[PDB]
């Protein structure tokens, strides 16, 4: 769990020091952020399913070979398991979008990405090509402005960064 | 050969290999230590694993005590210095288990890289005495026996030898004691996730590094892993 | 870890009162035979190697059930382990002897010990047999009452010194039990 | 050095993680406190000497025994060494007042306070009684308001906290 | 516990060696000092209370500021707590005076002197000024001679040494 | 090096403590044994060679098999190497006889006795049978009394103890 | 780590010959003033806190260039570090004093030390100034030749004892140089 407070009070913890005016100033940036960094949660609280179904077939468009035999996404039930897999991804992006860190990602999104796509033959290239196609859908029209829309990008991008 | 530049009596340490390689060695050892420190704090938190201090003084006194211990490594005889280089090669090859033809010829060209690697590997692989938690009363006894056995390296035949000098003021004596059981309490403190894996980490470390055989006594290690964790048979002279 | 001088001083902190001029006269009775105690404990380290050599040979001769397979002293490594487990008793009781005080036992060896011996399946009766050998080794050695060992000391009494060491192996046989 | 950035980028350092949208939100609170937390520097950039000379004799008023023989502040040169000693203290308070931490304090003010008053027989009680008398001189009249005056208190108080 | 025997048998302990004729010679010096080093116990077994009440008001004489408000020894009950505090000190001096070490001091007198006078604002200068005034009361008249009177000094002085 | 001072100042060293009145009392027993413990040096400063040549042939008397082939002491040059080997032994006994320890023994006599008689097939039984025959030659007639003669025994006996 | 008794015994191993009855008479001359040495070194630990308090104050008063920024004792942590680097000298030379033998210096402190001081940029002249303060502190303290400190001992000579300690700080000023 990777919030700013999880950093700074564990810093004074492993210091053993007093919680002095070292750690106090850390929270108010996240507090000031509460006007910006968590306002990108409601835009996909309106679009839960309506972004992963248009990203996943785009991934299947650039990777049409997935539906062959000898692949992962061969038939439609593996297509549903694709459509929930990316759902879990930007789900956790919307999770870390309200914490002050990537704690839900760093415990549940990208930690342990080593063999789950290696042994199961899932292309992490296909995952990042699906979720990077979600990234250019950020614009000041029909979202809120770049005061708040950019933290979505700032949280999906680390998912790219440790997936790819 | 009268008045020769070379001197018959002085003090080489061995391993010198030229002036420019000394800035090389400590820096390789530094980034190996950073790689080790990127594991137990290795997601973003600073766990009670590292635990620099406990109070007012216990922060900055653990600084100068560690700097003192680093100095005590510097002022050793050429005998034990040479011996430390010699054991460091043979122990650093027993680190990953594989003869990595590049990364073995690092650690037999280099030693404080090798020493720092063995230490930082024993810290993330929590097989150490400061992470042991013996539940059995039989386990604490034999843990004690191994601890007493270790002093034989420090005390060869009866005198303490400045290898457990442990801080040199009236105050520096007493702070090491409270900094001991501050961390010794934190051995039973962290989580059920960790410190159940320590029992298996000493099961990764003592069974194969130091004791290749002794199956009747290796079954003691698999019987009592907390005593097998506090065996500490790397010769840090401590 | 603690001695006969400070044995009364933890009791004197237990009242939070001053030490007298009378309560420390027991230290004078302890103190006159100090050179007696040093005429004694050198004989405790006189033939301590022969003492333990005597001890495990004199323990194994009435019980060679340990030399049976599965018996605890069949294997020569188990035999040397028996020697190692035995020689520290000769260490620890004489640490207490020169202490005049039984403090080195309970903090260095006695705790967690019979738990290991039942964890290792060590027969405790063989160890109490070996330590009871030692209890009569020591009082014979402080006197000149040995067969060939004549450690001639300055003449007189060591029954105070014999009662001291006899007040030490009892706790050894007790704590391993 | 104990700024909020020294916490959060060393957090991602000892993490080894990417500088994701965990550490980004930390700075803007310090940035918004550039309207408040460092505005208490100019009030003793007007009063450098004019507060320590009225605090130190107040310490000498509550502790008149200092000027005796067998003490520390016996004669006037030890009084000058008193008047520079507290000068160093609220000097470092004005230092940490612009950093986002108590880094100048935690390296130079209160770290190593163990024997410098123990062996030199200096009463740390007298030090905190001098500098606590500086604390009630904070008021919205003739300072700026409690948007900015309170961070002075918030930085001298940790000096009390590790001195006393 | 810091007697000579606590040194030498723990030396052979952490040696693991036999208790040979290394450790034997250690005790007889303490045995010969049973004629000298513990004979300074009865002189304040006659003067229990009669030395701390004349040292403590002398401390209050050189430090008259203690009875002010804002101090430690303000009113008479803190004066009684002063008079028992120094009583504990030379009490423990008379304790270590019969052990062969400063074991009662090194566990109970001066170990842990770090914050008990730092946080409680007690001047350790006042403590050593009280107990050094007890030191020049040693003389061959009306004590026994310097065969035995000097070990009192030799045990209060380490109390000075780690208090001051 | 195993003198009493090598114990007690290294004790305060690895303590890091002050050289207080813990370590002071250690030396005066060795100082009082300068009347006794080193007076057994001159009796074989008169008998250097005159004890090892009568001990070594006694060892050869109880072990006459040594002079056979297939042994160590086969011919006379190995007999000379025997006669210097025990010379080194009670030489080091006379060395530790003046130090306050067995430092010359514990570095040079019995440390490293593991393979020097194992690989070289030398019977350590023959060594201790030679040097125990030197032990009963201590008597108050023609030596000095048991105030000083006994420390010879007290230093050869540890040589038995780690040789045998 | 090594003492005055065994100082001659490494030399006696250096010949591989027996110790005499004559060569150990220097130990008797060392041994008669042993109680003098203990009447001395208690005064070395008399006001050792005041000694070092005197030492760095009396070193900083002729050279307050260390109180300048960048000067080695400007920072109070550097000042306490200076106290820490100073107090172990008072430890080590008196370990050698009670040794009657300069052995504790070269194995515990002297080696690798000026290398650290030039590695840390420590001015060596300030340290030789502080240790030369100590060399005259010690001979004043073993006598009653102090301003207010009257450590009254049993009367007579300690110039043997003064030449002992004066034969100790010289190696301290030498090895840090
Ligand atoms: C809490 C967070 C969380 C996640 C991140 C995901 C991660 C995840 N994915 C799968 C499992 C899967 N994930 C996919 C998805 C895909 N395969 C591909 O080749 C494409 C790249 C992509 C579709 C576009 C598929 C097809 C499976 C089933 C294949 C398999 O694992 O056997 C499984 C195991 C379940 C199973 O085996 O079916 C898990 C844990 N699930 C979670 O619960
Ligand atoms: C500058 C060089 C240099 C190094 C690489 C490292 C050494 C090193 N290797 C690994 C990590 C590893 N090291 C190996 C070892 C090897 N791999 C092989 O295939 C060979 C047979 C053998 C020698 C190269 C393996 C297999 C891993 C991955 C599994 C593990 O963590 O052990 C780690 C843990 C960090 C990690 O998991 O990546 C470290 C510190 N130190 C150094 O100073
Ligand atoms: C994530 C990596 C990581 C580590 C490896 C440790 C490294 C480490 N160890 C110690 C401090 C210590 N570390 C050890 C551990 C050992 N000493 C030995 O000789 C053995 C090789 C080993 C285990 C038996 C001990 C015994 C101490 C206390 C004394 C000392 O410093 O040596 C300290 C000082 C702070 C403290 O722990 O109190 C640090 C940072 N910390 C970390 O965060
Ligand atoms: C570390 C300090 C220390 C002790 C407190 C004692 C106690 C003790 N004994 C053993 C372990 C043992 N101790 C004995 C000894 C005996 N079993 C018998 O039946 C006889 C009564 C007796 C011999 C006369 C044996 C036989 C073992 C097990 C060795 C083996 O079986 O391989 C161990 C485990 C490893 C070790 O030897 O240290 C310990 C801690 N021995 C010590 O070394
Ligand atoms: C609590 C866990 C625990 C162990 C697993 C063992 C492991 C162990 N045994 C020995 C002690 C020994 N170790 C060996 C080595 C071996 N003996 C053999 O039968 C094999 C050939 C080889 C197996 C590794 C020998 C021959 C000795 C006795 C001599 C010696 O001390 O080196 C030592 C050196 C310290 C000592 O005891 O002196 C250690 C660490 N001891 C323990 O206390
Ligand atoms: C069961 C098999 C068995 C043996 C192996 C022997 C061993 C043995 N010896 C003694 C008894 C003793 N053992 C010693 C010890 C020694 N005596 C010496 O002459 C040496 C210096 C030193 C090492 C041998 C002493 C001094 C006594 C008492 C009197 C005596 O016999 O000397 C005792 C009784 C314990 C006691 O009284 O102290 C035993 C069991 N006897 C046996 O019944
Ligand atoms: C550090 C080394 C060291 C020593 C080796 C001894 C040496 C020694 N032993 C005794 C003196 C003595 N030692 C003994 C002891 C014994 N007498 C016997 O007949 C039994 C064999 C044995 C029982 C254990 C007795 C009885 C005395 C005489 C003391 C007395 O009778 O009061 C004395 C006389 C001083 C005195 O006791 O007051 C001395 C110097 N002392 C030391 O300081
Ligand atoms: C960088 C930060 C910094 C500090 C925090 C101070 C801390 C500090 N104070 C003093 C030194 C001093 N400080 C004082 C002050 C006082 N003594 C008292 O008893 C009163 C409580 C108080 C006056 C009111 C005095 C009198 C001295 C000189 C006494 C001495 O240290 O010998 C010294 C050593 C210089 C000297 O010895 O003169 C240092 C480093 N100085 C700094 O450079
Ligand atoms: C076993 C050893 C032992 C000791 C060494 C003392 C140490 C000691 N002193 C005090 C407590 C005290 N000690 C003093 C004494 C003084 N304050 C001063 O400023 C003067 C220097 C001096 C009087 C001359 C006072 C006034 C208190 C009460 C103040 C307080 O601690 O709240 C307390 C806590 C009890 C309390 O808070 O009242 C303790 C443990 N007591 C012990 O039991
Ligand atoms: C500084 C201390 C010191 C010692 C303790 C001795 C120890 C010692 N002895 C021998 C060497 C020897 N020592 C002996 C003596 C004997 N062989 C026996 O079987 C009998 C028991 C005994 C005669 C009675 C012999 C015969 C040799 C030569 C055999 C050999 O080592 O090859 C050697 C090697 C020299 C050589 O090989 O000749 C050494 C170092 N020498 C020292 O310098
Ligand atoms: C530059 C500024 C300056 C000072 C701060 C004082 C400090 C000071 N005192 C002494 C000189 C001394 N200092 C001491 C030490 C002490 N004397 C005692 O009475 C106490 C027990 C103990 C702590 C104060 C002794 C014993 C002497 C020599 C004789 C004496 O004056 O007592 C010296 C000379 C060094 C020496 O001769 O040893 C100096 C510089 N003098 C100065 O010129
Ligand atoms: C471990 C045993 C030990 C020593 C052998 C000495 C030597 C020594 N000095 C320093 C380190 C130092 N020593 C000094 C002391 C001084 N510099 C000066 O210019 C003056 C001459 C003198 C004070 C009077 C200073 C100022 C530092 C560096 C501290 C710093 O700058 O932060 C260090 C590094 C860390 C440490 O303090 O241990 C060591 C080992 N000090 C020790 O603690
Ligand atoms: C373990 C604790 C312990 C002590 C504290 C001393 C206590 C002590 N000091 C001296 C005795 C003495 N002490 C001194 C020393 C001095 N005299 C002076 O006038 C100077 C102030 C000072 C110089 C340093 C002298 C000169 C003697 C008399 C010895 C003689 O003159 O031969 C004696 C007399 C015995 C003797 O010296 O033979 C004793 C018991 N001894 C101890 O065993
Ligand atoms: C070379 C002898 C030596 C040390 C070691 C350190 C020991 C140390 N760390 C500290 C304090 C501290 N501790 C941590 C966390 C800590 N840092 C990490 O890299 C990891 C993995 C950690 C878990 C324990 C941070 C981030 C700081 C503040 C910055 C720092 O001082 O390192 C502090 C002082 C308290 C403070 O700074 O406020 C000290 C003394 N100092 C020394 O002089």
């Amino acid at each position: 769990m990777k919030s700013v407070i999880t950093t700074v009070v564990s810093a004074a913890d492993a210091a053993g020091r007093f919680p002095s005016n070292s750690d106090l100033e850390s929270i108010q940036g996240n507090i000031q952020r509460s006007a910006a960094r968590l306002e990108a949660a409601e835009k996909l609280a309106g679009n839960h399913e309506a972004v992963v179904k248009e990203a996943g077939d785009a991934c299947f468009a650039k990777y049409a070979y997935l539906k062959n035999p000898g692949e992962a996404g061969e038939n439609q039930e593996k297509i549903n398991k694709c459509y929930r897999d990316v759902d879990h991804y930007m789900r956790l992006v919307n999770y870390c979008l309200v914490v002050g860190g990537t704690g839900p990602l760093d415990e549940w999104g990208i930690a342990g990405a080593r063999e789950v796509y290696r042994t199961l033959n899932l292309p992490t290239s296909a995952y990042v090509a699906s979720i990077a196609y979600t990234r250019d859908r950020l614009c000041v029209p029909r979202d809120m402005s770049a005061q708040a829309g950019v933290e979505f990008s700032a949280y999906l991008d680390y998912l790219i960064n440790a997936l790819s | 050969k009268f008045l020769g530049t070379l001197k018959r009596s002085k003090d080489p340490s061995g391993l010198r290999l030229g002036f420019y390689g000394r800035k090389a060695d400590d820096f390789m050892a530094r980034s190996i230590a950073m790689q080790a420190k990127a594991s137990a704090a290795g997601s973003g938190v600073y766990t009670t694993q590292c635990s620099e201090g406990a109070s007012k003084g216990m922060a900055e006194n653990a600084r100068t005590a560690s700097l003192a211990k680093q100095f005590r490594q510097a002022q050793r005889s050429a005998r034990e210095m040479s011996f430390d280089y010699y054991e460091g090669r043979k122990y650093a090859m027993k680190a990953v288990g594989h003869i990595c033809n590049y990364e073995e010829k690092i650690f037999q060209q280099y030693n404080k890289t090798a020493a720092a690697y063995v230490m930082g590997k024993q810290e993330t692989l929590l097989s150490c005495d400061r992470y042991a938690q013996p539940a059995n009363k039989a386990e604490e006894y034999i843990q004690k026996s191994v601890q007493m056995q270790m002093k034989k390296r420090s005390i060869p035949y009866g005198v303490y030898t400045t290898s457990c000098a442990d801080g040199t003021v009236k105050g520096m004596a007493e702070n090491a004691r409270v900094a001991k059981e501050s961390a010794n309490f934190r051995a039973r403190q962290m989580s059920a996730g960790a410190k159940a894996a320590a029992r298996f980490n000493a099961r990764r470390v003592a069974n194969d590094w130091h004791n290749n055989g002794c199956n009747y006594e290796e079954k003691l290690t698999s019987r009592f892993p907390a005593a097998a964790s506090s065996v500490r048979p790397t010769t840090n002279r401590y | 870890m603690l001695d006969a001088f400070s044995r009364v001083v933890v009791n004197s902190d237990a009242k939070a009162a001053y030490v007298g001029g009378s309560d420390l006269q027991a230290l004078k009775s302890f103190i006159a035979d100090g050179n007696k105690r040093l005429d004694a404990v050198n004989s405790i380290v006189s033939n301590a190697s022969c003492m333990v050599s005597d001890a495990v040979s004199g323990m194994i001769c009435e019980n060679p059930g340990l030399i049976s397979p599965g018996g605890n002293c069949y294997t020569n490594r188990r035999m040397a382990a028996c020697l190692r487990d035995g020689e520290i008793i000769l260490r620890y009781v004489s640490y207490a002897l020169l202490a005049g005080d039984a403090s080195v036992l309970e903090d260095r060896c006695l705790n967690g010990l019979k738990e290991t011996y039942i964890a290792l399946g060590v027969p405790t009766n063989s160890s109490i047999r070996a330590v009871s050998i030692m209890k009569a080794q020591a009082v014979a050695f402080i006197t000149n009452t040995a067969t060939e060992r004549k450690m001639s000391f300055a003449a007189g009494d060591c029954t105070s010194l014999a009662s001291e060491v006899a007040s030490y192996f009892d706790r050894v046989g007790a704590a391993i039990s």
